[PDB]
DNA sequence: CGTGTCAGTAGTGTCACGGATGC
DNA sequence: GCATCCGTGAGTCGAGG
RNA sequence: CUCGA
């Protein structure tokens, strides 16, 4: 990732770029579960929307090690990544 | 001002549509993180308020869509959503803001670039450095003008991983692993090897307010014993540093240019005159005057 | 503007209690304005910057 | 002698000027204020005396004033009575350290009315744990000691401005209405000579629609305005006429969204300004109503609610203001004057204290249960109901406990040195809720109020952005049930100075003229001069006939601060340096052991004994048995009062609070006597500093521009060497894999760091720890699935299982080191109370002996500061004649600049109490002795003196005591009548070419110490979000390189150093551990990658609807390591 | 844009940019410190680099 | 009960990397004084976490013959660690 | 699961300056 | 056509809560 | 919030 790179360009967000960033949408409004700390399907911190909580650790706890490296998990939907992808993983509210 | 407005409509290709919003972008999670409290409860930032006041209404607009509900109350719900989306994009903007617990205003998306807290000017415009430290400054008349005294301990931990290279050569130490356990422990092998660091290594000395350029200059570290930073006194013009509990940044250059840039253009030797008038400020000022 | 009565005496004389407590007035807020004056010209500086 | 009440030592004072009033209690502003509110005897005596019939307490007036609760019908009633407390639950010190609040449970005595049923049920009702008050005018919330500061707010009533118009340059007039409690209400004349009205922030609407709604026809409008042309404007360009319109158009302004029914909004305007529910006016707030409009002047204070005589009189005095008029009588009403009001002026700005503070938030607590008692009638049967149904002190007790919680008053106390917490406790600030704030508060808030004499000190305030918002309370100054502040004068009979004494509020001192307290008085009382200085209202000084004096200052320090009066010779500095003098004796450190100021000023004594670190005996006495840890006094009577001494104790700002016995066994110690003086104490003074012989002088450049250079002796015997305790903090928690547990046993450490552990874990006590060292050895269980592939392989090849545990110790911060002296550990298997999810707490106070250090800040009493340049050792410093080497060395440049020469004098009067005189009494008294007393003219080497601020030592006298200095045991006079000494050079000999001015100086050990403010840091934590480093010297976080450092670098042209430091060196996520790895490695510097700050300002401005992309030279889109999916 | 968002107005400034589809050649001293490029000044230059 | 953006709420940190980095430069020393074969399955076994019968499919091997290397080549990383002084 | 005798804001002392907003 | 009102801005760094 | 230059 060089340093080089020209011009930065800015411009209005269509609602279908909205969606083009989106890995899914956030439907429930709820947040975690305040006793396992683990966040709610669809929430503000859905693991199949934005990443797993802990590295190579999906949500349903079937796929916990590094061997199943992108793997999408079929019973909660979880990608098997790092969590670095928490932080750049859009979501997306879709307006009735 | 009308077709200044409507021509980069016309020109660009993008449609004005996309001020009206069908679909309204989320954060990644990371960025309003909500942290858990050493008292068992929790703390979310308000961005996450939010985007869960969007949810809630605009579930609750799905369900009377889907009831057939009353015109009048989808019509006061979707007022409703879009003070809402209106609050997660700049809480505020139109009448009294969302206040959170205390009467205190949420702070929306674009607070996050707003001002001296913004992005900008807090995290881009200036940011906090590693290889840094800071103390009280100290004159020291014997020193040269090109040197200043700089406490041991403050050397140690900044020249830490150089210490632990040259601990290792010497073989003080068997491993870099050690070697670091053996200038955390400050074993009596480093200020003999840190002596042999900090030669001719330069470093920055800075007091703020940084008025001028001058606020921030080179010097020749020399290992002095205490814990307070030694000062030569004709820079004190330069930095309009008294000694009445004053204190100062240093910072250290890793880099070859950097280093470079301090010896050259920084050096304190270098920078007699001021660059605003082109009189010299390292000149005698107070004792030095009438002693003469 | 200036008080139509001075402090005559000096501080190696010694100010009255009604003397020093005049006195306060324009030290106070000469201090005062200083820290706004101040915030101007740091304002200024980032502008002309 | 000074101060001959309490049995104090023997200080001889420079007083010309005799003291008629003792300085009252400097605690009685937090004390007063809450034994009111709680109703305790001494209050209740007090206003027995004062006049009072039947007082009532702070709580007895919240219930009162609640009492009683009924619902619509009328057939239920509350009602509230006989307010009392049981014993406290817990010690003082035992909340200290279990952390707990100190409090008393609450009784009161409830009762059921039934209309209907005819039979009452009274019974006693808990209302909740109230906390108390400790004798030292503190409370303890979980644990730590709070001030609750009192607070400088506007004063309920009528008010009037008289401001100029921005387009139209003609001048307006306002009025405001500033109820108690309740709706505003706010007049004005605009620039278009028409009168409108703002109701509760709504919408302006002509002054007469509100004379409409109230049943005013339109004919006695013109009736009562008829003299202005204004008022006809007003009447004519209104809009709606009629009694029962403009009270709709009233409605729809201020309900809007709801149907106006005349008796909907004739409920509404009743309730919000004349119903005692939603609206009141305070005796304070109906008193200054009823003589700002002059009005029921002489009436009993009975109506606690405006009325609308009121808003029409108010309408009357200011469309007379508008059009020049200065004079005005309400239609049946006393004459009044036609003015604007200060709103600054101490009349009209009020002083709340603990007392109210607290009853306010009582007040809240108990209408939100009052809704619950409402609410609990209705719904429950009306025969099984009890007062102990009806109530749910839920909200009561939340109250409070968000009050001394979370408040701008509710303030950690400042534990500096014991003045530090006197003067907190006597801060008034005008920030808080119901103040202003910052943002809200222009220069004219902030400076010095002629009203302020004798009330608020002038001197005393900080000089950072909080200057003028705080101030300190005056000496002699008190609070008055109203909250106005009032001050002592002496009665001026007929220009003879009297011995009675009244005092005075602001506006009462305003209807009188008073003469300065240095007023040269006859032995009868008449004055010498027929004019004298005299100050008057809107702040005039000026000569004036001695028959118009009406009264008198008490005392010359009436107008300054306790620590204000302590600067010696404060008429002879600045107000600049004399503002950091008082702010930095409160910056004091405690030391080993502390000496009394050979200047004084006499206050030392006071100060310290109402400021409640010393310990002094209740009732008279002989000593039984004195110990280190306690004092046993054997009464007359024949009880025993037994003291117990706080012995290096951690203050809230780590000084060493350490208690010691003065007395011995079989010492007649009188009552009200110091058996015993606490951290910065002598024989019951304050002690915040030593006295060191200084000259002044530079020396080789060490001294340069406020640098002090310090002899090693002050090293070498423990002079500026001060005692620090740091608390440090850990627990055991129940994590979602295991349990923290507390263990000796910690993975991968030898035996060798442990051995000052117990077998627990636990560092020992008198152990010595450095930085580094374990304290608590805790292990957290960590999963396997959490682990890094090098650490898993580094974990096979060393064959070490079941370490599936992680270190996470409490080890020792960088730059502490001391002695363990105290170890506090609490156990929930041990029925100690935790936290839902812990398992232990260990709390381990580390000691250190802190000798002076190069770089430590000293200071002085006037506002001399610097840190320290150079300790050379005894023998090079410049020693005087009999080889008595100087202690310190004070540079001569910064002398003159700052206009302390109270420095200078102290130095002088210091050297002549370290020698003595002896004033030649042949040939009779000479003229310049001829004003001091007798007790002057002989004294000792070592004596204690007083110089009284505004008062004290002349420079006619201290010059002739120069003159007649004693000698030293070899006979010979070492310093010269000018002051000044002959001194050596130490370094190489010679003597020094001049005499230097050579005395003892008062210096006091700041807390500002190089062993907390060094910091350095090579790499560690990073802020999780922004990924750049911490902040902060106890985060272990590095230094910021601002925006105006950027400019810096950038005019040097330094692109290099500029972006190393704004990369690698920062929030380069990889950059940086490249970075460390090329240095161990011996590589050079690698390339600055990207910041991971801009990544997320990327992110951020799309969660913003933006589109931005970064475009290469070609012009396509590149990514950052990261994609897109839909 | 990014030069300008900065210092004053950053609403105002970040509507008329998204408005006007701008796009900022990444080539000023403000710019280059916000992404880490060396500044085109002093040895930043072309003609030093 | 609490905000982050609220005053009063420590902000989340995360350690530096130093003592990970030292081990993973110590780790690659060890691993570069090893045979490829070895060097090619702890690389296999720890770095990419799979089994032992996906190793054995992948290099074409035993089973018996990856349990032996990694048996192996461990202690030889400890030989090499413990002749450099690292820490048990 | 259902709810029902009236049931009524918080908070209130910055300011200079320019230009879109509005009668 | 112009007075109103809204929105913008108001030094830097550091320490303990 | 409070203080240091
Ligand atoms: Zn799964």
């Amino acid at each position: 990732d060089v340093n080089f790179f020209d011009e930065l360009r800015i411009g209005l967000a269509t609602a279908e770029d909205i969606r083009q960033w989106s890995y899914g949408e956030v439907k429930k409004p709820e947040t975690i579960n305040y006793r396992t700390l683990k966040p709610e399907k669809d929430g503000l911190f859905c693991e199949k929307i934005f990443g797993p909580t802990r590295d190579w650790e999906c949500y349903c706890g079937k796929y916990k090690r590094v061997r199943f490296k992108g793997i999408i998990c079929e019973r909660c939907g979880v990608e098997v990544t790092r969590a670095k992808v928490r932080r750049e993983r859009m979501g997306h509210i879709e307006l009735a | 001002k009308r077709l200044k407005v409507v021509a980069a409509f016309q020109q660009s290709g993008n449609s004005p549509m996309g001020m009206v919003l069908d679909a309204v972008p989320v954060i990644p999670p990371e960025l309003r993180p909500m942290v858990q409290l050493d008292g068992g409860r929790f703390a979310t930032s308000d961005l996450n308020d939010l985007y869960r006041r969007v949810i809630n209404r605009n579930n609750r607009l799905k369900r009377l869509i889907d009831l057939g509900a009353p015109e009048i109350i989808v019509n006061n719900e979707k007022r409703m959503l879009q003070e809402s989306v209106d609050a997660l994009f700049d809480n505020g903007r139109r009448g009294r803001p969302v206040t959170g617990p205390g009467n205190r205003p949420l702070k929306s998306l674009s607070d996050l670039l707003k001002g001296k807290q913004g992005r900008f000017r807090q995290n881009l415009l200036g940011k906090r450095v590693d290889y840094s430290g800071r103390s009280v400054i100290v004159v020291g008349p014997q020193l040269k003008l090109h040197q200043c005294g700089l406490p041991k301990l403050m050397a140690l931990e900044l020249f830490k991983p150089f210490v632990m290279k040259r601990l290792v050569d010497l073989n003080h130490a068997q491993n870099i692993k050690s070697a670091k356990r053996m200038v955390e422990r400050q074993r009596p092998q480093v200020w003999d090897v840190l002596e042999e660091v900090i030669a001719e290594h330069p470093v920055l000395l800075n007091r703020a307010p940084t008025l001028h350029r001058l606020g921030i200059q080179a010097f020749e570290p020399m290992l002095v014993e205490g814990k307070a930073i030694q000062l030569h006194p004709l820079v004190c013009e330069a930095f309009n540093a008294d000694f009445d509990g004053d204190q100062m940044a240093v910072h250290l250059p890793l880099s070859a240019e950097a280093q470079a840039e301090a010896r050259i253009l920084m050096l304190s030797s270098n920078n007699i005159l001021s660059p605003a008038s082109g009189r010299p400020l390292a000149m005698p000022r107070l004792d030095m005057v009438t002693g003469l | 503007e200036f008080i139509p009565r001075p402090v005559k005496s000096s501080f190696r004389e010694g100010l009255t209690v009604l003397e020093y407590f005049i006195n306060t007035h324009g030290a106070r807020k000469g201090l005062a304005d200083t820290a706004l004056r101040t915030a101007d010209s740091g304002y200024l500086t980032r502008r002309l910057v | 002698s000074n101060n001959s009440v309490p049995g104090a030592p023997n200080r001889v004072s420079f007083a010309k000027l005799r003291e008629p009033l003792e300085v009252p209690g400097l605690l009685d502003v937090q004390t007063d204020s809450f034994e009111w509110l709680i109703g305790s005897p001494r209050w209740r005596e007090s206003a027995a005396e004062r006049g009072d019939v039947n007082p009532v307490g702070g709580l007895e007036e919240v219930l009162y004033e609640l009492s009683p609760i009924e619902d619509f019908s009328g057939s239920m009633s509350l009602s509230f009575s006989d307010p009392r407390f049981d014993d406290v639950k817990a010690p003082v010190d035992e909340c200290k350290d279990k952390d707990m609040t100190y409090a008393a449970p609450l009784f009161v005595t409830a009762e059921f009315i039934n209309n209907n049923t005819g039979e009452i049920k009274s019974q006693t009702v808990f209302m909740g744990d109230f906390p108390m008050m400790t004798e030292k005018g503190t409370f303890i919330i979980n644990g730590t000691e709070r001030v609750v500061v009192s607070q400088l707010v506007r004063s309920p009533g009528v008010y009037f401005d008289e401001t100029i118009d921005k387009s139209t340059d003609k001048t307006l007039h306002s009025v405001k209405v500033i109820p108690s409690r309740g709706a505003w209400l706010e007049f004005d004349v605009d620039k278009r000579d028409t009168v409108g009205v703002r109701i509760d922030r709504k919408r302006r609407q002509p002054v007469t629609v509100l004379l409409k709604a109230l049943g005013w026809t339109s004919e006695q409008i013109v009736e009562r305005f008829g003299f202005s042309e204004i008022m006809r404007s007003t009447l004519e360009k209104d809009n709606t006429v009629g009694t029962d319109e403009a009270l709709l158009d009233i409605y729809r302004k201020l309900r809007p969204g709801e149907p106006p029914t005349k008796e909907s909004a004739q409920t509404l305007l009743e309730n919000l300004f004349f119903k005692e529910k939603r609206y009141d006016l305070a005796r304070v707030g109906r008193y200054k109503v009823n003589k700002k409009l002059g009005l029921h002047v002489g009436e009993p204070i009975t109506s606690s609610t405006l009325t609308e005589e009121d808003v029409v009189a108010t309408i009357e005095y200011l469309v007379r203001l508008h059009e020049g008029q200065t004079t005005m009588t309400v239609p049946g009403g006393v004459e009044v004057p036609v003015e604007t009001d200060d709103i600054d002026h101490f009349g009209n700005r009020r002083l709340r204290t603990v007392g109210e503070l607290i009853q306010n938030q009582i007040r809240v607590g108990m209408s939100r249960m009052e809704r619950v008692v409402r609410e609990r009638m209705t719904t429950q049967d009306v025969e099984a109901i009890t007062p102990q149904t009806l109530i749910n002190i839920r909200p009561v007790v939340a109250a409070i406990k968000e009050f001394f919680g979370t408040s701008q008053l509710s303030q950690f106390m400042d534990q500096n040195n014991p003045l530090s917490g006197l003067t907190h406790k006597r801060r008034l600030s005008a920030l808080g809720p119901g103040g202003l704030s910052r943002e809200r508060a222009g220069l004219e808030v902030r400076d010095v109020h002629p009203s302020h004499y004798g009330r608020m000190c002038p001197i005393e305030t900080p000089e950072g952005p909080n200057i003028g918002l705080i101030g300190s309370l005056s000496v002699y100054a008190r609070v008055n049930p109203f909250g106005f502040i009032e001050t002592p004068y002496r009665k001026v009979v007929d220009g003879v100075v009297s011995d009675e004494i009244v005092y005075l509020t602001a506006d009462e001192e305003d209807r009188h003229v008073v003469a300065q307290a240095n007023s040269p008085i006859d032995a009868d009382g008449r004055f010498v001069e027929p004019r004298v200085l005299v100050r008057r209202k809107a702040g005039e000084v000026e000569y004036v006939p001695s028959s118009e004096v009406d009264y008198m200052d008490v005392s010359p320090r009436q107008m300054v601060s306790v620590a204000t009066a302590m600067i010696p010779f404060l008429e002879h500095d600045d107000a600049n340096r004399a503002l950091m003098g008082a702010n930095m004796q409160r910056q004091a450190v405690p030391l080993v052991r502390s000496e009394a100021p050979l200047v004084g000023t006499g206050m030392e004594l006071r100060a310290a004994i109402d400021a409640g670190d010393v310990v002094v005996a209740e009732e008279s006495g002989v000593i039984e048995e004195v110990s280190a840890d306690y004092i046993t006094v054997m009464h007359d009577n024949g009880t025993r009062r037994t003291y117990r001494m706080r012995k290096f104790a951690r203050s809230n700002h780590g000084t060493c609070a350490n208690q010691c016995p003065i007395v011995d066994a079989g010492d007649r110690v009188e009552a009200g006597q110091v058996i015993a003086d606490g951290p910065c104490t002598d024989d019951g003074e304050m002690a915040l500093g030593k006295n060191l012989l200084v000259a002044i002088m530079p020396w080789e450049g060490h001294n340069y521009e406020d640098a002090i250079i310090l002899s090693n002796r002050l090293v070498e015997e423990d002079v500026l060497t001060s005692i620090h305790i740091e608390e440090h903090e850990i627990d055991a928690r129940d994590t979602k894999l295991g349990a923290e547990e507390i263990t000796r046993d910690i993975p991968n450490i030898s035996d060798e760091v442990l051995a000052d552990l117990d077998e627990r874990g636990i560092v020992r006590i008198g152990a010595e720890v450095r930085d580094g060292d374990i304290l608590v050895g805790k292990v957290t269980p960590k999963g396997e699935t959490e682990l890094t592939p090098e650490e898993r392989l580094l974990r096979a090849i060393f064959g070490e299982k079941a370490r599936e545990v992680r270190d996470t110790s409490l080890k020792v911060p960088h730059g502490e080191s001391g002695k363990v002296i105290g170890i506090r550990v609490f156990s929930r298997e041990d029925e100690d109370e935790l936290p839902a999810g812990v398992n232990e707490l260990v709390r381990v106070y580390v000691a250190q002996k802190r000798k002076i250090s190069d770089g430590d800040k000293l200071a002085g009493r006037h506002g001399n500061k610097g840190v320290i340049g150079k300790i050379l050792p005894v023998e090079d410093m410049p020693f005087l004649a009999d080889g008595t080497p100087v202690d310190i060395i004070l540079n001569t440049h910064g002398v003159p600049r700052r206009m302390n020469i109270g420095q200078i004098l102290e130095t002088h009067l210091g050297w002549c109490a370290h020698s003595g005189w002896k004033v030649d009494a042949a040939k009779g008294v000479p003229d310049w002795a001829a004003r001091l007393p007798d007790e002057l003219l002989e004294a000792q080497p070592n004596a204690i003196v007083s110089t009284p601020v505004f008062d004290g030592a002349q420079e006619a006298e201290l010059q002739g005591l120069l003159s007649c200095t004693l000698p030293n045991r070899d006979g010979d006079v070492l310093v010269d009548a000018d002051g000044k000494a002959m001194l050596f050079d130490g370094r190489s000999g010679e003597p020094f070419p001049y005499p230097v001015t050579v005395g003892y100086m008062y210096i006091m050990k700041l807390h500002h110490l190089v062993d907390d403010k060094i910091h350095a840091r090579s790499t560690g934590p990073y802020s999780m979000i922004t990924q750049q480093p911490l902040g902060g010297k106890a985060q272990f976080g590095g230094q910021r390189f601002g925006e105006m450092e950027c400019w810096a670098m950038q005019a040097y042209g330094a692109a290099y150093t500029l972006q190393e430091l704004l990369t690698i060196k920062s929030d380069d996520t990889v950059g940086r551990v490249k970075v460390y790895e090329a240095i161990v490695k011996g590589e050079n510097i690698p390339e600055p990658g990207i910041p991971e700050s801009f990544k997320v300002l990327l992110k951020e401005l799309q969660s913003l609807c933006l589109n931005v992309e970064v475009l290469s030279s070609d012009g396509a889109a590149i990514e950052l390591r990261e994609g897109e999916d839909e | 844009w990014l030069s300008a968002a900065s210092f004053q107005e950053t609403t105002r400034v970040l509507t008329d940019a998204a408005i006007n589809c701008r796009s900022d050649k990444l080539n000023g001293l403000k710019e280059n410190v916000i992404i880490g490029k060396l500044i085109p000044a002093g040895t930043g230059i072309n003609r030093y680099r | 009960v609490g905000s982050t953006d609220q005053s009063g709420t420590p902000e989340q940190s995360t350690p530096d990397e130093v003592n990970a980095a030292l081990d993973r430069l110590l780790i690659a020393d060890a691993l570069a004084q090893l045979s490829a074969e070895h060097r090619a399955v702890i690389q296999r076994s720890y770095y990419r976490g799979w089994s032992t019968a996906q190793i054995a499919t992948d290099l074409g091997i035993a089973e018996g013959t990856v349990k032996s290397r990694l048996h192996y080549a461990v202690r030889a990383l400890r030989l090499t660690l413990q002749e450099l002084g690292v820490t048990r």
